[PDB]
């Protein structure tokens, strides 16, 4: 009824998103 | 149009005319159920109105099925869809109707800013003169192409 | 009641219409004005056809001059996929910090998906130029003609500017160095290893100012991947037929630890395919005690639906350091960017001959 849209060695470090 | 089609479009405006004024109006309309649940119920009436009463009568009504003729040519049914996103009968489409007549039908599968968003967007890419709003011929450049007239006919 | 002239939804700004100039662009000495560009970009602003052309063709120019096999040093901010999410590169610059002070290498995919592509080339040629030798593009596979006409990239450009400007962002992407050595210990390239490419040399003699031929080494850095049971071979073939791309191989982890061996090389970093945390360590090679292969990828909530986290590595101090963030709002786009009356319309003739079918019975 409405309209749809179309269908020496390194260390590895983690900063999370924020 | 042909007489025999006049006298049966009298009888069903008598029968959808529920308290016998001579003109249908909106809840009259509304008392038909499927119209219940179709969006763009409004905006066809408010075509049909010409003169602009809020109600539609018999040479309203009559003049309102004809532009979905079968003899129709192209230029009227298109003419027929474009007045339903010109809200305000002057002849454009400006953004704040295509808005409104588009989130009548979309309703709550898109939200408003994703639908202002579109919207803008089809007038800055359609609006080749440059005032703000969509002419027919802006329309019909758009659409055009699209065979919607072949979809909009009616036997009466 | 609501105004049938008047945006109704006026919270949202309404995108300007004008077409950025070359002395609007350009500064005095030819220096892309990247804080102009950002901001009107961000609005969904448009430049002229000669001015989104010159920054093509001059960012162009730069690319044409550098190697196949780009010589990078640390620190630098390794990038995977964007495709075309201009929004989140927005987010992604935060996140890594300004070229104006940062290097940066991105390994493709700059196009396609997402509906920002020429604006993502738009901003990232301009920084190229602008940062010509400290912000670094490779191609991927999608930085071409094939792709770009059978996904959304080529009708964008239509859309909004010219297939004239198309056509100069193909002749561009042809130019796109292929791989970067970073650090004197990474080979990074979009997609991976290729049977023909035994040593640094192979990538160095090949011609790479064409459209992506069909096969061999050069179709295979853009569109090789690690074996979907990567590390854990059974498996004793170390390449195979790729049957998720149609073309290409898997490249295994023997063969990817061999590489490493051969050529002297830490590991290898690409992107090329979607990670739900936008990134992912493999298998650490059992010679070097460091993971064989990473996967970098820089375009969150991937689609709008993936709902991934994207990543960027900045490599510094002998610290690899993964920056993931989140997906930023984008404006809306209907698909194929359609206009709201070929979406509706048939909607419109549908409901009303549904209506006026049912007044009449
Ligand atoms: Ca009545
Ligand atoms: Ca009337
Ligand atoms: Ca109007
Ligand atoms: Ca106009
Ligand atoms: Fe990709
Ligand atoms: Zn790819």
């Amino acid at each position: 009824n409405y309209l749809t849209v179309p269908a020496d060695l390194p260390v590895i470090t983690i900063d999370p998103a924020s | 149009m042909d007489a025999d089609e006049i006298k049966r479009l009298g009888k069903r405006f008598k029968k959808l005319d529920l308290d016998n004024s001579g003109s249908l109006s909106v809840e009259e309309f509304m008392s038909l159920p499927e119209l219940q649940q179709n969006p763009l119920v409004q905006r066809v009436i408010d075509i049909f109105d010409t003169d602009g009463n809020g109600e539609v009568d018999f040479k309203e009504f009559i003049e309102g099925v004809s532009q979905f003729s079968v003899k129709g040519d192209k230029e009227q049914k298109l003419r027929f869809a474009f007045r339903i996103y010109d809200m305000d009968k002057d002849g454009y489409i400006s953004n704040g109707e295509l808005f409104q007549v588009l989130k009548m039908m979309v309703g709550n599968n898109l939200k408003d800013t994703q639908l202002q968003q579109i919207v803008d967007k089809t007038i800055i890419n359609a609006d080749k003169d440059g005032d703000g709003r969509i002419s027919f011929e802006e329309f019909c450049a758009v659409v055009g192409g699209l065979d919607i007239h072949k979809k909009m006919v009616v036997d009466v | 009641k609501l105004s049938t002239t008047d945006r109704v939804v006026k919270a949202v700004p309404f995108p300007p219409s004008h077409r950025l100039t070359a002395k609007e662009v350009f500064d005095n000495d030819g220096k892309p004005r990247v804080d102009i560009l950002k901001a009107h970009l961000m609005k969904e602003g448009r430049l002229e056809e000669s001015v989104a052309l010159r920054i093509i063709t001059e960012g162009a120019s730069i690319l044409r001059q550098e190697k196949n096999l780009l010589d990078i040093d640390a620190p630098v901010t390794v990038c995977g996929d964007i495709h075309g999410q201009f929004f989140d590169l927005m987010k992604l610059f935060e996140v890594g910090g300004s070229p104006a002070n940062t290097r940066y290498l991105f390994l493709g995919d700059y196009v396609d998906r997402g509906y920002f592509s020429i604006e993502c080339v738009l901003y990232l040629w301009a920084l190229k130029i602008l940062y010509p030798k400290t912000l670094f593009l490779l191609r991927g596979n999608h930085e071409c003609r094939a792709l770009t006409e059978a996904f959304t990239f080529k009708q964008e450009c239509k859309i909004k500017y010219s297939e004239r400007v198309y056509d100069a962002c193909m002749d561009a992407f042809d130019c796109l160095p292929l791989a970067a050595l970073m650090n004197q210990q990474f080979l990074c390239v979009h997609g991976g290893l290729s049977p023909e490419i035994n040593t640094l040399d192979d990538i160095r003699k090949l011609d790479r100012f064409k459209e992506p031929p069909a096969y061999g080494p050069m179709c295979d850095i853009l569109w090789s991947d690690p074996l979907e049971d990567f590390g854990n071979e059974k498996t004793q073939e170390h390449f195979t037929h790729n049957t998720v791309r149609g073309c290409s191989y898997f490249y295994s982890y023997p063969a990817v630890c061999e590489f490493l061996q051969h050529n002297n090389l830490l590991s290898i970093l690409r992107a090329h395919e979607a990670q739900d945390a936008g990134y992912r360590m493999y298998r650490k090679s059992q010679t070097t005690g460091f993971p064989s292969l990473i996967t970098i990828f820089s375009a969150p909530n991937y689609l709008d639906v993936y709902n991934n986290k994207a990543a960027v590595l900045k490599y510094e101090n002998n610290v690899m350091n993964i920056r993931q963030f989140n997906c930023s709002p984008h404006p809306y786009w209907l698909p194929n960017f359609m206009d709201v009356f070929t979406w509706s319309l048939p909607f419109v003739g549908e409901k009303v001959t549904e209506m006026l079918v049912n007044v009449l019975n």
